[PDB]
């Protein structure tokens, strides 16, 4: 029991910080590479590999 | 003194969610139905197909199957380059080499056989065979020529080092049989779901958990990593596919429906990380907003059940594997 | 790897000989077979091409008919029937293998050939003899008359190496497509000029360069090019 | 066509025409939605989906044939269309009545082998082998069906043009042979081969197991009725019909009283129906 | 195929692998797949050397390759593979009928293994060994020991009659069916048992995949 509650002590100190702005990040990340992602926005039959 | 912590990180998680995920998001346009078509469709593997795996060339996959055969094939030109046999037919996993030079497969006899690719006697041959896992081997990943991570049902995951055959690292803290792994964009941090319903984060060089995700109610069956690295999606067997993330430490979204009731058996992420992509028991595999928790397509070409999914490397195809032999790339 | 042929020798016109190949250290029944000749003029001719599984079969255009090119898997044998011979056949021939699948390195592997005696698309090389100094970087070109860039982006252009009294060496398959064992020194480069550029240059690589196509079935070299230190 | 009996036929004129009318509206709609199902449902065939498709393609064409047969009966056995469209239809009609038998005998056979050498016969790659036994049977029975094309024909009796069933009055000889050996070859050994099939299949199925508790299962009695009912529908289809066929052609040859002449006529044409009626009742028994 | 390359590329896979490819699933239509199950010292183990991770064991009897699969090695959870072994033909359970403790746990593992949502139409044989042992123990002991509700005789016959309707109950799929067999050490006809059931298993696919329901 002694490692299990080091473990959960030494999990503690995260500093969490900005659930919104954690929020943010995967908001700025997919509207950064919007236009990179090429099932997001399909591309034409010429420039397909398939 | 355990409850007295688990109620402080309990605490520290609601400190931080000033706002939920849904909220925020409502101020962008959804990315509608996604159509995406049949391409491809391989038609070589007999029994059925259980894991899949992507080139970092975008172009060659390797897939595994229940008939003991590992084939790698041409996605372009649908040719097979490929055809490896396993000694073992109960393959659970595969994967690919980022060089291109190796692959990798195990199963319920407990090794995780490697595959060197590219020889001077013109055949695929096995190069190492790694032993130690108690348990069945469900998930295995490349970190170079030299390093790989596995998971097993033995609550543990390993780290090798192929040349020299031993496990360098043993990951321990888990109570359930470890289902799948996925690795970080700098194979720096890996994340494991297990049967016990929870999500763990591992340090490779420490060697020790980081932190634990408590969010499914059901054994998780797939985790796969956030493009930016810092996220992860799991898929577990209660119909429900939820996100964490590794800095709030807690859940941020939930991708279920009332008219879904089966179990999640692979998870993947677009290049933007703005379509999660999972395959279900309804034969199908349902394409969700990620940003949302709207579905935005369905991949309803295949007659049994969907077990391995991925997209590639420039994010210009998805393949997906399922019960009934067939694999089937989506533009 | 090592393939050793046999069945060379004095043959009077209007005579016949069979030639034989013998492979061991690699998975034969997986790999093509090729039949190259080269003149003591050193000048390299393709001969007779066989398929895995004994499938396609190509000969040259002066030995249809004439030849006839056979295999034999699990004895991991290749023959050459040779009937007619003429004085234009008075030459040395090569055992090559080639396998071919999406990135592999077709003719990696030359044999030791064994002499005869009987008494498209062009490739230019218009340098034949030229000065080697040890130590200094020098440049190797190639000439073809048809564009190599086929449409899937592939463009067959082949580099070969022979040393005095040695069999070529694949130094390069493909356009910027450096091969197995070669040192990275060796570069090569083009679209049609291509160019072989060997940056460093050290001893023991001096000797011939020839250049290769794969586009179409006849398969043509080039001429001699000839490094002298 | 003076011939020196003449029948008293007046049941044909309003029976057949409504009986096939009917039979060919059922079988149609059936087939049509059996051939969607077949085609749309699934993609995937096993030995036994092929013969039931190819069985199911028969019955169409079957009772595609029929409504140039309903028109011209209705008519008062009046023709007006063209020779070459009345030999093409009686051809189509033969055609399709043997096909459909022949997949039933192929379907046969195939239960038969799945249940009397069970492993043996299913553990293998077995759908180019369906597939390659369907070709063989439309090639056997077009090859078969062929000289009804040169058989049948047209002529006018005095005002009234009638369409030959049969050869023409003149070349009657040679149709009863060729008919008489048609009957043989298409007829005896498809049902002797599906009966023993069948007979032989049930005949297992009633043998009980080893390690078994109770009575029969379920599923080895329902076999059973299953079986007993095909074979039972697909008797009273067909061997009335093709005895009173053969009774009838005999005694058109060899001639008897006025009496025995309608008899004959009266019962072949009145067992037509239940022959027609078996290619609409295929897809309902092999649906149950 | 449009490049030279391209047509050797193409030659190769649509020759050797597929080739090969075919001739594996031609070779590996042959055999059959069984599932052995049971408790420790149950004779699982007993019969399957007498008929010679995961435990495969194969063998040929009757121009049939058996393979039976003894999975008592894995000590993870049961409902995460239980879905590798779908396209077996039966399941090999053996149940020892010395003990009682065994016996209970052996009923509840039968329930949970007859009515799995993966092997509804999958039938079973059913395998009561050490019958010896069980009627020498039965003949100064009585059955009242294991099953409370037991009113029938304490006789071997009625006894063993009384243990495999106990089985059998757990039963509740009519498309399956249990295969249960009496057996002992020096049993020897284990194999042909497995046949017989095996080819019943057969004829019963046959019927279900021939639309005669
Ligand atoms: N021996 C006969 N005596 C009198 N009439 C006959 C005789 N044989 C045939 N017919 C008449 O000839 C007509 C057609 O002759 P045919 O044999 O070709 O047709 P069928 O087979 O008898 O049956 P259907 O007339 O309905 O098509 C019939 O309507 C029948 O009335």
């Amino acid at each position: 029991a002694r490692k299990l509650v080091e473990q959960l002590k030494m999990e503690a100190n995260i500093d969490r910080i900005k659930v919104s702005k954690a929020a943010a990040d995967l908001m700025a990340y997919c509207e950064a590479h919007a236009k990179e992602d090429p099932l997001l926005t399909p591309v034409p039959a010429s420039e397909n590999p398939f | 003194e355990a409850e007295q912590l688990k109620n402080q990180i309990r605490d520290a998680r609601k400190a931080c969610a000033d706002a939920t995920l849904s909220q925020i998001t409502n101020n962008i346009d959804p990315v509608g139905r996604i159509q995406m078509r049949t391409r491809r469709t391989l038609r070589g593997h007999l029994a059925k197909i259980y894991a899949m795996h992507w080139g970092t060339d975008s172009r060659l996959l390797v897939s595994a199957s229940q008939d003991g055969k590992l084939i790698i094939w041409d996605s372009y030109t649908t040719n097979k380059v490929h055809a490896i046999p396993l000694r073992s037919s109960w393959v659970m996993t595969c994967a690919y080499a980022p060089s291109g030079n190796y692959v990798a497969c195990g199963g319920l006899d407990n090794i995780c056989s490697i595959y060197n690719l590219k020889t001077r006697e013109g055949n695929v041959r096995v190069s190492r065979e790694l032993a130690g896992h108690t348990g069945y081997l469900s998930c295995c990943r490349f970190l170079d020529d030299n390093q790989i991570v596995t998971s097993s049902g033995d609550t543990t995951c390993a780290l090798w080092d192929i040349e020299t055959g031993q496990q360098t690292t043993t990951f321990t803290g888990h109570t359930g049989d470890v289902m799948s792994l996925s690795l970080a964009p700098d194979t720096r941090l890996f994340v494991s779901g297990a049967c016990d319903a929870s999500a763990k984060l591992w340090d490779v060089r420490e060697g020790m958990c980081r932190q634990t995700f408590t969010g499914h109610e059901s054994d998780i069956n797939a985790i796969c990593f956030f493009p930016n690295g810092n996220a992860f999606a799991t898929g577990s067997d209660d119909a429900t596919c939820r996100l964490f993330d590794l800095r709030a430490d807690q859940e941020l979204m939930t991708y279920s429906h009332d008219n879904i009731i089966c179990g999640i058996t692979s998870v993947s992420f677009s290049k933007s990380g703005r379509l999660l992509l999972a395959g279900y028991d309804d034969f199908n595999c349902n394409v969700w907003d990620a940003l949302k928790a709207d579905r935005a397509g369905v991949l309803a070409g295949h007659d049994n059940r969907v077990s391995c999914l991925g997209v590639t490397d420039d994010g210009m195809a998805v393949a997906t594997g399922s019960w009934d032999s067939f694999l089937k790339i989506w533009n | 790897v090592q393939l050793v042929e046999s069945g060379g020798g004095l043959v009077q016109p209007g005579g016949s000989r069979k030639l034989s190949c013998s492979a061991s250290g690699f998975a034969f029944s997986s790999f093509g077979m090729h039949w190259v000749r080269q003149a003591p003029e050193k000048g390299l001719e393709w001969v007779a091409y066989i398929s895995s599984g004994s499938g396609t079969i190509y000969y040259a255009d002066t030995v249809k008919g004439r030849f006839t090119i056979s295999r034999d898997d699990p004895k991991n044998t290749l023959f050459l029937q040779m009937t007619s011979l003429r004085s234009e056949d008075t030459a040395m021939y090569y055992c090559v293998r080639s396998i071919y699948y999406y990135g592999s390195s077709p003719f990696d592997f030359w044999g030791q050939g064994t002499t005869l005696t009987v008494s498209d698309i062009v490739m230019t090389q218009a340098t034949s003899s030229v000065p080697v100094t040890p130590g200094e970087s020098v440049s190797i070109s190639c000439r073809s008359s048809k564009s190599l860039l086929h449409s899937n982006g592939n463009t067959y252009l082949y580099w070969f190496l022979q040393r005095p009294g040695q069999s070529p060496q694949l130094l390069i398959y493909r356009m910027s497509n450096l091969a197995s064992g070669v040192p990275d020194r060796f570069s090569g480069s083009g679209s049609t000029a291509f160019t072989l550029t060997i940056s460093r240059l050290e001893a023991e690589d001096v000797g011939v360069y020839y250049c290769m196509q794969h586009l179409e079935y006849p398969l043509t070299f080039g001429a001699g090019t000839k490094l002298e230190l | 066509l003076g011939y020196r009996c003449r029948f008293n036929e007046d049941f044909k004129y309003v029976l057949l025409p409504v009986s096939y009318g009917v039979v060919c509206v059922l079988g149609l709609c059936l087939n049509a939605v059996a051939l969607y199902i077949f085609l749309c449902r699934l993609k995937t065939w096993n030995a036994s989906t092929t013969y039931m498709f190819h069985l199911a393609v028969s019955d169409a064409l079957y009772a595609a044939s029929l409504p140039l047969l309903v028109y011209y009966y209705a008519r008062g056995d009046h023709w007006p269309f063209s020779t070459v469209l009345c030999k093409l239809v009686r051809f189509l009609f033969y055609t399709n009545l043997y096909c459909s038998i022949l997949f039933l005998t192929c379907i046969s056979v195939h239960r038969c082998l799945g249940v009397l050498r069970p492993l043996r016969s299913l553990r293998w790659g077995r759908a180019r082998y369906a597939r390659r036994v369907a070709g063989a049977v439309w090639v056997l029975v077009l090859a078969c069906q062929a000289p009804v094309l040169y058989f049948v024909t047209t002529s006018a009796r005095g005002g009234r043009v009638t369409c030959h069933d049969t050869s023409a009055p003149e070349l009657f000889s040679r149709f009863v042979a060729y008919s008489s050996v048609m009957l043989g070859l298409l007829f005896a050994v498809p049902f002797a081969v599906i009966l023993v099939c069948y007979v032989l299949m049930a005949r297992r199925l009633l043998k009980p197991a080893y390690g078994t508790s109770g009575g029969l299962p379920r599923a080895k009695r329902k076999s059973v009725r299953t079986i007993a009912v095909v074979l039972a529908v697909f008797a009273l289809c067909f061997l009335p019909f093709h005895v009173t066929r053969t009774l009838y052609y005999s005694f058109r040859s060899l001639d008897l009283s006025c009496h025995t002449l309608n008899a004959i006529n009266m019962a072949y044409k009145v067992t037509r129906p239940l022959a027609s009626a078996n290619s609409c009742l295929n897809p309902v028994l092999y649906f149950l | 195929t449009l490049s030279a390359e391209d047509k050797a590329a193409v030659e190769r896979s649509k020759m050797g692998i597929e080739k090969n490819l075919k001739e594996d699933g031609i070779s590996a239509a042959k055999d059959v797949k069984l599932l052995l199950l049971g408790a420790d010292n149950s004779g699982k183990s007993t019969i399957v050397k007498q008929m010679k991770g995961i435990v495969e064991t194969h063998f040929t009897f009757k121009n049939l390759h058996f393979r039976l699969f003894d999975v008592g090695g894995q000590r993870s959870e049961r409902k995460k593979w239980i879905h590798c072994f779908e396209d077996v033909t039966a399941i090999i359970f053996c149940v020892d009928l010395s003990d009682y403790n065994r016996m209970h746990e052996s009923l509840m593992d039968f329930d949970s293994i007859c009515n799995n949502k993966f092997f509804i139409d999958t039938s079973i044989i059913l395998f009561l060994n050490k019958k010896d042992l069980f009627g020498e123990k039965i003949k100064k002991s009585p059955l009242t020991i294991c099953f409370p509700e037991y009113t029938g005789p304490n006789t071997y016959e009625d006894a063993a009659a009384y243990i495999q309707a106990q089985f059998e109950s757990k039963n509740r799929s009519p498309n399956k069916e249990i295969y249960c067999h009496m057996t002992c050490a020096t049993d020897t006809n284990n194999a042909q048992v497995i046949f017989d059931a095996v080819t019943d298993i057969i004829i019963a696919n046959n019927l279900r995949g021939c639309g005669l329901y």
